[PDB]
């Protein structure tokens, strides 16, 4: 998470796919962003200290592989939000908070 | 009881015939859970 003046880096445990004996619980990208940064939940949106870090209020950056995974899983999903993909063990999500926002 | 010659928590008849690991316990290989993702290993029982 890059708020602009300070950066916060986190690792969140994700499950390995081709494995029956990997019982690491499943969470979405929104729940993982909420946990990793202890963000507050205002009704429906996700707030950092005093900044909105929801999917719309920030610019999301990924590498090629994470973007491809997120896209091909947005196809097979309804209610299409990036914060609903399921955090597949090797993602490189980079939230960037904008300078000015309305 | 099942025999374990090399003392590594896998019975002798499992290491020579086929086994897999379920819930951190070695179980005999039944062929029907190859589509649950479970792989079948063999190793030296000595
Ligand atoms: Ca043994």
């Amino acid at each position: 998470l890059d708020t602009g003046s300070q950066t916060f880096e986190r690792r969140v445990a994700a499950k390995e796919q081709g494995n029956p004996e990997d019982k690491t619980p499943e969470i979405t990208i929104g729940e993982a962003i909420k946990k990793a940064f202890s963000a507050t939940k205002n009704g429906e949106l996700l707030y950092f200290n005093g900044i909105p870090i929801d999917e719309s209020c920030v610019e999301l950056i990924f590498d090629d592989n994470t973007s491809e995974i997120i896209k091909e899983q947005l196809k097979y999903l309804d209610d299409k939000k990036i914060y609903n993909v399921k955090l597949e063990r090797g993602m490189n999500i980079l939230i960037k908070v904008p300078s000015y926002f309305t | 009881e099942d025999l374990d010659t090399d003392n590594d928590n896998i019975p002798d008849a499992y290491e020579k015939n086929g086994y897999t690991i379920k819930d951190s316990i070695a179980v005999k290989w039944n062929d029907s859970f190859a589509e649950q993702g479970y792989k079948k290993y063999v190793s030296s029982y000595l």
